[PDB]
């Protein structure tokens, strides 16, 4: 939960900096966005609304606690 | 700790039971080069992949770091050579050695999954376009395999 | 990265003592000032502070993965794999040295029964004893 | 540990000390020693004068240290 | 020959030097790099301190050498 000293340019994986990346995924919209914590990746589905989007986000940050 | 990496070494060297042959270089046992078999029954069949292995001076506290150097066509393989895998991230033990970590690789490349991928295209291209995952796996398995 | 513990190698430059105790006063500073900063630090160094003795749960802290390792070998099965001793080796600046966690620790063998010692010396030796003067200091110039 | 003084033009004293013993209590030392109230001592070393509000670690000050004493 | 210089976590960086030159042209050579002037920089090999005076030669330093750099702790 903590932001790199110098900002978010600093990002920092296993193999050392990465910057956070998105990438498409064309599974079924109603999959959960996944994500790797090992380089900073977050695979999304492109929910065609953005109340929806906003909804599978929301979902998925408070089950990942 | 390094008792640990001379053992792993002599096992391997004895009885390994993946189809992989590794071991240390620049006289260095921290640094090994592992190379592994195309598995059959797949489009990587006939290539031999070769990865590159970091050992963490807490060997084997630490699960050792993993890459492909040899550029795959997989879905759980980035292009750049990271690996994805449980065993080598949050269920590293201590029990564990480098011949299961080579055994676990090899499975994962007889058996993709698609359900957990660092690349979205290939895992689709695979789940649903069985044969564009094959010819294209077999192209690169020729072109950067021997 | 964010979070930092206090390095053991300090003695190198004879005045970090006063320099750890000058990072206590500024620390106090700035609770006092309420101004936040983005700086963390360890449990241990936390804990300290607030007078709780150090545990292996502030070791998870500061390695995750090596504190994993570290309870499998003490609880998840009975070890013997490993040809530790109760000593630890570390590379100070390319200078090999080898710290006895306890008296003829480094010719002892870590087995079963004496792992449960070995663990709670390892992380009394990483966490307070490697950072005794360092943290005292600090902790005095936060006071 | 100990510590020694020495005046311009006096002989060297011998104080002991420890780290948490701030220059104040340095000065009371010395005035029990010579009787030189806190007020007429000028402690210096490595040609920086020591202050009353800090302590021997502070400064870099450790066994055997050799200050210099100006009134 | 060329020499390496590595901060405690930082990256690491290389200096052309040879066995005569004092640890002052070390310590400048730094300095073009990172910035730090010579009278901040401690330069240490296998866990002893350096000395500006002496030389490479004086510290038996050879090729592919490794030394760990710190910034100085000014006491006053």
């Amino acid at each position: 939960s903590k932001v790199p000293l110098n900002g978010f340019k600093e990002l920092s994986g296993v193999n050392g900096v990465c910057k956070f990346s998105i990438h498409r995924d064309f599974g079924s919209s109603e999959r959960l966005p996944s994500s790797h914590t090992c380089f900073n990746q977050l695979n999304l589905p492109p929910y065609e609304s953005y109340e929806t989007l906003r909804g599978s986000l929301l979902l998925a940050i408070n089950e990942g606690h | 700790a390094l008792k640990r990496i001379h053992k792993e070494l002599n096992d391997l060297a004895r009885d390994p039971p993946a189809q992989c042959s590794a071991g240390p270089v620049g006289d260095d046992m921290f640094h090994w080069q592992a190379t592994i078999m195309g598995p059959n029954d797949s489009p990587y069949q006939g290539g031999v992949f070769f990865l590159t292995i970091h050992f963490p001076t807490d060997y084997p506290f630490k699960p050792p770091k993993v890459a492909f150097t040899t550029r795959i066509y997989h879905p759980n393989i980035n292009s750049n050579g990271s690996i994805c895998l449980d065993i080598l991230r949050s269920q590293w033990s201590p029990a564990l050695t480098i011949s299961k970590v080579l055994l676990s690789i090899c499975s994962l490349l007889c058996d993709p999954n698609p359900d957990d991928p660092l690349v979205p295209e290939i895992a689709r291209i695979y789940k649903t376009d069985r044969e564009k995952y094959n010819r294209i796996a077999r192209e690169w398995t020729q072109k950067y395999a021997m | 990265k964010t979070t930092f513990h206090p390095n053991r190698t300090s003695g190198i430059n004879p005045e970090h003592l006063s320099f750890f105790k000058f990072i206590g006063m500024i620390i106090g500073k700035a609770i006092r000032d309420q101004c936040f900063l983005d700086c963390h630090f360890s449990r241990e160094v936390y804990k300290n502070i607030l007078g709780r003795p150090v545990s292996l749960k502030d070791m998870e802290s500061l390695d995750p993965d090596y504190y994993k390792s570290l309870v499998w070998i003490l609880e998840n099965d009975i070890t013997d794999i490993i040809e530790e001793t109760f000593s630890v080796e570390t590379d100070d600046y390319g200078e090999h040295k080898v710290i006895n966690l306890i008296e003829g620790g480094k010719d002892i063998i870590v087995t079963e029964a004496n792992k449960q010692d070995y663990v709670k010396k390892v992380v009394e030796y990483k966490l307070q004893t490697s950072v005794k003067e360092q943290m005292d200091n600090f902790l005095v110039g936060f006071y | 540990m100990q510590i020694f003084v020495k005046t311009l033009t006096g002989k060297t004293i011998t104080l002991e000390v420890e780290p948490s013993d701030t220059i104040e209590n340095v000065k009371a030392k010395i005035q029990d020693k010579e009787g030189i109230p806190p007020d007429q001592q000028r402690l210096i070393f490595a040609g920086k004068q020591l202050e009353d509000g800090r302590t021997l670690s502070d400064y870099n000050i450790q066994k055997e240290s050799t200050l210099h004493l100006v009134l």
